[PDB]
């Protein structure tokens, strides 16, 4: 299959047409995306199968081929990109300081950007390009809109 | 049976569209990975 770095589109046929269920990076020969967007189910790439390899409901991430690669984290301080992958639209960056999940446990950066649920796994940037976490796991907040943790996983 | 199809590169494009604002909210985290607002 396809194993070039980049972000991916997640298709299924199983419904009606070919619907985009979400996204994924790809890195050092790794797939990255949500929990929620594949349950983790196995992937095709081509004729190539991807198999889960790591998974964690709670941190709502699943790896693919290899353990989780992408250990890079916000500063705190500066604007971040989502890179967004909408359903049947090109990829668009969106440039955004992030606001904060406080939680009992610790502070989590949060993008305040709503987008279709098909856009879960496109990835959030810091600005030398790396990927500092995984749009489309959040909160509808006291407005109605949609805010998103910016998830990133441990590499061991 | 879920297949993937490249989108991009993962790059900083210089002067994209900024927006969206920065809330601080208290949220709490459950066993099945839900996000909920503590009030
Ligand atoms: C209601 C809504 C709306 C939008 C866009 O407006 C969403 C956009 C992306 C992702 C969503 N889902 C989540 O954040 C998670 C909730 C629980 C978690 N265990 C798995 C998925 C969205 N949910």
């Amino acid at each position: 299959g396809e194993t070039t770095d980049g972000v991916y589109r997640v298709m299924t046929r199983r419904l009606l047409g070919s619907t985009q269920v979400g996204v994924g990076v790809m890195q050092e020969g790794v797939f990255h995306t949500m929990w929620h967007v594949t349950k983790g189910a196995a992937l095709r790439s081509g004729e190539g199968r991807l198999d889960p390899y790591w998974g964690d409901v709670k941190q709502d991430l699943v790896s693919y081929c290899g353990p989780w690669k992408l250990d890079a984290a916000w500063d705190g301080l500066s604007e971040v990109q989502l890179l967004a992958v909408p359903p049947g639209e090109r990829a668009k960056n969106i440039q955004t300081l992030p606001g904060i999940f406080k939680t009992k446990d610790g502070d989590i950066g949060a993008v305040a950007l709503d987008y279709p649920a098909g856009t879960s796994g496109s990835p959030i940037l810091d600005k030398c390009g790396r990927v500092i976490g995984l749009y489309g796991n959040g909160v509808v907040i006291k407005n109605g809109s949609y805010v998103s943790a910016i998830t990133q996983g441990k590499r061991e | 049976d879920m297949y993937i199809e490249r989108a991009g590169d993962i790059t900083w494009e210089k002067d994209a569209e900024v927006t969206g604002n920065s809330p601080r909210l208290d949220v709490a985290l459950d066993e099945s990975g839900d996000f909920s607002l503590v009030e």
